[PDB]
Parts: structure tokens; sequence; C-alpha cells
């Protein structure tokens, strides 16, 4: 009857949390995504094809008539012309290149795929990179690790409805990144107040009391998490432990040491 | 009989769709029998090598991107990794909440992996239409408990549904199944492919609430953020409503459990009853999960409910106790530098080297783990015999009620058929305990709350950290130096199932699996899928 916009979802350099995020949804459930309002055409992850009748039904959706949306999950590893990363004997910054070329909109689902990702991190042995640096192009990046199944399933319909939204400095839709997580925190209050816990077994952590002494990055991280929760029950910091800031670029070396401020 | 072909020469499939990560897989056929096997992973991406130099704290925030399927398990691996190093004990409630966390990991994996990953490798979609809703709804009276989702009204909807979508054109992730216009590997009737159907659809909904359950105690999922050196962060579930909606979620998974994922996995036995025979491997090891003391590895080891142990060329009379010394990983027939054979852990190396694509000296990102020069097969099929063999009341039971339905020996159960049938075994038996382990935590909780230990960073130290993951044993190793991070190593279960031969050229336990596979399709070999689905397949893990 109606047709439904063609998806094309490619998996390199990552660790799948990201495809996991994403059927986390409920609104809609993801069965009711891919039933009546997208054609998910290509996933590695549950799709039915393999070998080469999968490398097939990827070729078949790069060359769809009505064109085709990309989603990338995972960063690029560079080093050795690709080859530290390869689908199907071919190099995954080339098949992205080559998927990215004819995409109607790329989607970067991830801290990975939008800024590099833990495989990025010092010494990056594998020479990783993010997408739009690795293709120069730009990219809507929907980050976290992994980012909340709201704001991808959001981004999607969104961009297959209303269009490309309002991005941030780092690509970001200021939809759903435009407030800090500190901003939004319920401790707030013990951190106007100076109320730190000084461990995680010690009274004023029983208590609630903020965890900046501890390392939460929530001061400096842009994400919604105390707004929207996770799984509908729950954020890190409800769970008494403070925010990685997982949603910046290079987190992995900016954020560290996670349990200090230095 | 089974399904055969005469074809001799050589099939590659690359990707293996439906597991986590990049795998390609190439064997030799001879006269429809594969002859000669090879498991190749394809990315490298080097948390170990990362991890140098950085704080031992921060350790299980890089690890557990090891991984997003079987997410949690490296972070928990890592803390105890860590807190083993220290020396500290965590308290009996950090011991409890992290134990049930890896509960609710254990039904929200398998739950997927049978629905999502494997099953499509035994039931036929498309032939789901050609079904009669009612001769199902029967059917379905006939080899599961009683529900309202069975009835022929709601295999009706399902149909419709599914009718619609082929009727589009647009197959979406079923384009080009291996099933399309009928396969002789295909064994299910139409009525019984219905039921999987409507049962795969409900189960994306219910592993929503297994992950649900899980972010309760864990914070989030995927990726929990609530452990820390000397125990759990989240004092908040230790608490009566929070632990009261985890009961009533797991309980909602459990019924789900038991009254579709089981009779789905029995029918479908029931129907490849030769698949009894074929994917089976000789040597199984497990450190074991669900520990009532975790003080220390080896009080892990001692106390796991799910026991721990070693068992060789199937002998179920002779259960040996793990000798982690004895473990190592060979390098040389994978992507590595030489000279990196035989290191324990302790002292591993990680030095990335690749060759060219198919190089049958170095095929694989994967090392090869290898325990006192043998490979080990790991993972619910390895837990279950050792569970078996030592007389576990809950898995004698159970794996009695499955050799009673199917009516096998217990030796059917060295196989593919076996190993996809151990994940639903102890998938119930966790379910039976959630109940009595959540009591446990709450009583306790109510009690004294006191979650996170006392320790101190040592100047120089080493530690172990022992799991048994959904995938089978699991270890991360650490030398602290100058109070860094010295030496990390990761021995995941898809290293020890997957990885590449051994220094003597012995193939690894999926390799081994694999020879004697019959391919009655060359150009759709399913029965490739089958026997590396089973062993559910997780390279970013293997590899990390
Ligand atoms: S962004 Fe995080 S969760 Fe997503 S693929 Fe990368 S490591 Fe995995
Ligand atoms: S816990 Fe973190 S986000 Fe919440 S108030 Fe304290 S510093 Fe800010
Ligand atoms: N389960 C699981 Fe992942 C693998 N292999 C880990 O550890
Ligand atoms: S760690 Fe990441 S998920 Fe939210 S709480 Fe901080 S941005
Ligand atoms: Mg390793
Ligand atoms: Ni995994």
């Amino acid at each position: 009857a109606k047709h439904r916009p063609s998806v094309v979802w490619l998996h390199n350099a990552e660790c799948t949390g990201c495809t996991e995020a994403a059927i986390r949804t409920i609104k809609p459930y993801i069965d009711a995504l891919i039933l009546d309002t997208i054609s998910l055409d290509y996933q590695e992850t549950i799709m039915a094809a393999a070998g080469e009748a999968a490398e097939a039904a990827l070729h078949q959706a790069l060359e769809g008539k009505d064109g085709y949306y990309l989603v990338v999950e995972g960063g690029l590893p560079t080093i050795d012309g690709g080859q530290w990363g390869m689908v199907a004997g071919h190099p995954m910054i080339e098949t992205t290149k080559k998927a990215a070329a004819k995409a109607k909109g790329i989607i970067c689902i991830g801290t990975c795929s939008a800024y590099g990702g833990v495989q990025k991190a010092k010494p990056n042995p594998s020479q990783a990179k993010g997408v739009s640096e690795a293709l120069g192009v730009k990219t809507i990046n929907i980050p976290g690790c992994p980012p909340n199944p709201i704001n991808f399933v959001g981004a999607v319909v969104h961009v297959l409805t209303k269009g490309i939204p309002d991005l941030d400095e780092n690509g970001r839709p200021k939809l759903f990144y435009g407030e800090l997580v500190h901003d939004n925190c319920p401790r707030l209050p013990h951190f106007e107040a100076s109320e730190f816990a000084p461990s995680f077994d010690s009274e004023e952590a029983k208590k609630g009391f903020c965890l900046y002494e501890l390392g939460c990055k929530g001061p400096v991280t842009y994400n919604n998490c105390p707004k929207v929760l996770f799984n509908q029950v729950n954020w890190p910091v409800q769970a008494g432990h403070p925010c990685l800031g997982c949603s910046e670029p290079d987190f992995w070396d900016t954020m560290t040491p996670f349990y200090e401020q230095g | 009989p089974t399904p055969q072909s005469t074809f001799t020469g050589p099939i590659v499939v690359d990707p293996i769709t439906r597991i986590e990560g990049h795998l390609r897989i190439m064997v030799e056929v001879e006269n429809g029998k594969v002859k000669d096997a090879w498991s190749s992973s394809q990315l490298f991406r080097g948390l170990e090598i990362i991890l140098k130099g950085r704080d031992p704290r921060d350790a299980q925030h890089f690890t557990q991107r090891a991984c997003g399927v079987c997410t949690y398990v490296h972070a928990l691996a890592s803390s105890r990794c860590v807190d083993d190093a220290v020396k500290v004990s965590i308290p009996a409630n950090a011991r409890m909440m992290r134990n049930l966390v890896m509960a609710s990991q254990y039904l929200h994996d398998h739950l997927v992996h049978f629905y999502h990953l494997h099953a499509l490798d035994w039931v036929d979609v498309t032939a789901a239409l050609k079904a009669d809703p009612n001769k199902a709804a029967k059917l379905a009276a006939s080899i599961a408990p009683a529900r309202p989702g069975n009835s022929a009204k709601a295999l009706k909807a399902v149909q419709d549904k599914l009718k619609a979508f082929v009727e589009s054109g647009q197959l979406g992730i079923f384009t080009n199944a291996y099933f399309l216009g009928g396969h002789k590997a295909y064994y299910l009737p139409p009525e019984v492919d219905l039921i999987a159907t409507a049962h795969y659809l409900e189960a994306l909904h219910m592993q929503v609430k297994a992950a649900s359950a899980m972010a309760i105690l864990g914070g989030k999922n995927p990726h929990t953020q609530f452990t820390v050196v000397g125990g759990c962060s989240n004092y908040q579930g230790l608490t009566k409503d929070p632990l009261a909606n985890y009961l009533a979620l797991s309980k909602e998974v459990c019924q789900f459990v038991n009254e579709c994922y089981i009779p789905d996995l029995l029918a479908v036995a029931g129907f490849y009853k030769d698949w009894g025979g074929i994917g089976g491997t000789s040597n199984y090891l497990a450190f074991g999960e669900f520990a009532t003391d975790d003080s220390s590895p080896e009080k892990h080891l001692a106390t796991s409910q799910f026991p721990s142990g070693v068992i060789t060329g199937r002998d179920l009379g002779k259960v040996d106790n793990v000798d982690l010394g004895a473990i190592y990983e060979d390098v040389k027939y994978s992507w590595y530098a030489p000279g990196g054979d035989g290191k324990h852990p302790y002292d591993g190396v990680t030095d990335p080297k690749y060759t060219k694509l198919d190089d049958k000296d170095h095929y694989s990102w994967m090392k090869a783990p290898r325990y006192k020069g043998k490979a080990m097969e790991v993972g619910p099929l390895a837990r279950t015999f050792i569970a078996y063999a030592k007389g576990q009341p809950d898995f004698k039971k159970v794996v009695d009620m499955v050799l009673g339905k199917l009516s096998v020996p217990a030796t059917a159960l060295h196989s593919t058929l076996g190993r996809t049938a151990a994940r639903g075994i102890e998938t119930a038996i966790v379910c039976a305990n959630m109940e009595k382990w959540i009591k446990e935590m709450a009583d306790s909780g109510a009690k004294d709350n006191t979650l996170c230990a006392k320790w101190e960073m040592p100047e120089e130290s080493k530690g172990v950290g022992l799991a048994d993951a959904p995938r089978g044993a699991l270890s991360h190793w650490i030398r602290i130096k100058g109070k860094k991070i010295d030496n990390f190593q990761l021995v995941v279960p898809s290293t020890w199932n997957l990885g590449p031969r051994g220094a003597q050229g012995d193939k690894s336990p999926v390799e081994e699996a694999l020879i004697g596979t019959p391919i009655a399709d060359p150009k759709r070999p399913v029965e490739i899928l089958r026997t590396v689905h089973a062993f559910d397949p997780c390279i970013a893990c293997g590899v990390h």
C-alpha cells in the first residue's frame, strides 16, 4: 500500500550497544516501527540473510529507486587502508563511503559513529575516526554510549516527517541535547549547598548527596537522562553513580579519570 | 534422512549475520559435508592497549564497552578483578545485587538470542502464511501451556500483519532469506512457523521489560552504571518499592520463558532430532556463577550455585577443578606479532600485526585460548554438563525433563541441538530462582543497607575477576604498577569458542563442531548458520 522509507544501517567499529538501545523503544515498539513506519533494508544484527545473500540485500537497497536514509553505528578504523575492520572482504571505510554518497540523510547513532568512541581513545591503535571526519560530510549525531532510544527514534521520525532538526555545535539535535544533565538533576540542591559525598560507603552517599566530588561530569554534559530516564525506570545518578559524560566528544580522554574532577 | 547435497568445493559466509560483531566463516566441503573450517574475526579495537597507563578505577567503564549485547558482564569482571587486586571483600548486599543483575542479563540475553538471532535458522517465516490459524491454535494447545496469545484470533492477527508486510514488496530484514521459496533443511510445518512467528513478535516487547527489570538495579540498559570498587552505589536498589517492581517485571519475563521459550525450543528440537548428532565437541569449561561467597576468585569457583569445573573427552564421571594457572593464549594463527604464544593472561601481550584476508597462517583477530593445550567449549552447554555431572538438583530435574520429552540419551546433548537446548535449560533454572534471590536481598537490605566497603589503592599488585557470562567463562586479569594499569588482559567466552587454531594447529570448538556439517544447498548454507549461531557468537567480546 503505502511505500515505507528505506533505511540502511551499517555496523563498523562498535559494541552493538547502540543497536540494543534502539530496540528498547516503546513509542513506538521496534516491530511497529519496522512494520509500519520504515523499511529496515539492511541490519546485520537481525536480518535473515547472510553472506553473499546479505551483501546483495545491501546493494539492492543502495540502488533502490526511491533512495534511502543511512544510519551508522560504530567508528571507522583507518590504519592499513582500513583492513582492521572488514565486512564481506571490504574495508568498513570503503562501504560507508559508498553508502554515504547517495544517502538522503546520515544519522550517527552513538558516540562511536559521531565522534570516534572507545576505539579512538589514546593510543588509538586502529587509528579510528568518527564518520564525519572520515567521510568529510555533515552528519546528524545522536551520541551517548549508548544514546537513549527516545533520542534516536525521535530523530529518525523527525527526519522523515519534518526535515533536519536544529543541531548544536557538535551536530546534536537541540530537542534532546540542548540541556546539561546537571541542570535537571534532583541532587542539584546538594550541589548548590556544597553537600558532596566523599566516598561511596559514606552516610552522605546513603543520604543521596551530590556526586561531584566523586567525579560526576553532569555539569559539562549535554543529555536528557534525568528528564526522560532509561528503560522507563532509572538513570546513573539516581542509581548513586556519577555521570561519565558519555555524550560528549572524546569523553574517554577528556572525562577521565572518571572518579575525579581533575 | 538429513538432506545433503553432493557439493565439493569451498564456501565462504561473510558476513555471518544475526550475531554480535563481524565474523567470516570459511569451510571446505566434500560430497555435501564440511571437512575443514576456519573461524575468522574481522574487527580489532584494542581495549587492552587502550587501558595501559590508566586509573584502575576507570577500567570497568572501558571494558564494559567490549560488548553492548552482553552488556554489564565486563563491568562486573573488571570490578571483581580490581576488588581482588586491592584485596577488598565486598558487602553481602553488593554480592547479591551484582548476582541479581547478572541473572537479569541471562534472561534478557537468552530470550533475544533464541528468538531474534537463532530462530530464523529453523523457522520459515513466509511459510507461516500457508497456515490455517485454527489448525495452529489446536496444535499450540498440544505443545505449550494455554494462553490468550496462542488463540486462533491472535495467530490470525499475526498472520494478517505478516501478509500485509509481505504483499508490500518491501521485505526489510527478510530480504533474500535462505528460506524464501522453500528450503530442504527447514522441516517445520506451517502451523509451527506461525506459532514461532507470533512469539518472535511478542519477544520483541518482552525483551523491553527484561531490560527495565535490569535497569532498576543497574541504572540503565544497555551499559549499567551502579558498580564501584568495593561494591555498588545503588542504595535505592535495596528499598521496598523498587524491588517490588523488579519482582513483578521479572515474573512477567519468566512467565514468557515458561509459556513460550521452552515450549518453542522443545517443539523445534522435536522436529530436528537429527541435529542431536551434528556439531558436538568434547571439552567443557566453566568458572561458575551466582556464588554465595565472592570474597575471592577461589571462593567464587567453589561456591557458585551454577558450579565451576572442567570436563574432558565427554567424561561426565570426572569433573576436575579449574586451574587458573593452566590458562594461556596462543597467537600463532592470529593477526598478532611473532613470539606471543603460550602467554598466561597475567603476562598477556597484545601486539596487532595484519597480513592479508584468508591467510591460512594468520586468519583471525581473536587469540586462541587453551587449557593445558586443549581447546575448551564454554557457555550454557558447558555449564549444563558440569552441573549435571555434579548432580546439581535443579539441572538434574530440568535436563531429565528435556531428555524425557525428546526421548533421547544425555549423550545426544553433545551437539548443536544440545547446545541450543542447554541455553533454554539454564534460562528456566534462573527463572526458578529469581523469587528466592530477590527475597534474600530484600530482607538483607531492609536489615542493613551497607553496599560498599572501604579499600586502599596499592602501589603494586595483581588480580583476576571471574564470571560466567551468558556465553561462558569470562576472566579479566590486571597488573597494577605505580598505582596504574600496567597490564590488563581480557579472556572472553567467544574467544574460547570461536578463536582460531592454537600453536599446535588444533581447531577451536566452533571449527571442530563444523566438521561433518551436511550442506543441503551450497547456495543457501543454513546448516553452517545453525551450528555457529548455537554458540551464540560475540565477536567484539572475542577480540575486544
Ligand atoms: S557508542 Fe557506546 S554503546 Fe554505541 S557502539 Fe559505541 S561503544 Fe557501543
Ligand atoms: S550529582 Fe552530578 S548532575 Fe547531579 S547535581 Fe551533583 S554534580 Fe550535578
Ligand atoms: N556473554 C557474553 Fe560476551 C562473549 N563472548 C562476554 O563476556
Ligand atoms: S554517563 Fe551518559 S547516559 Fe546520561 S548520565 Fe551521563 S550522559
Ligand atoms: Mg584478550
Ligand atoms: Ni558480548
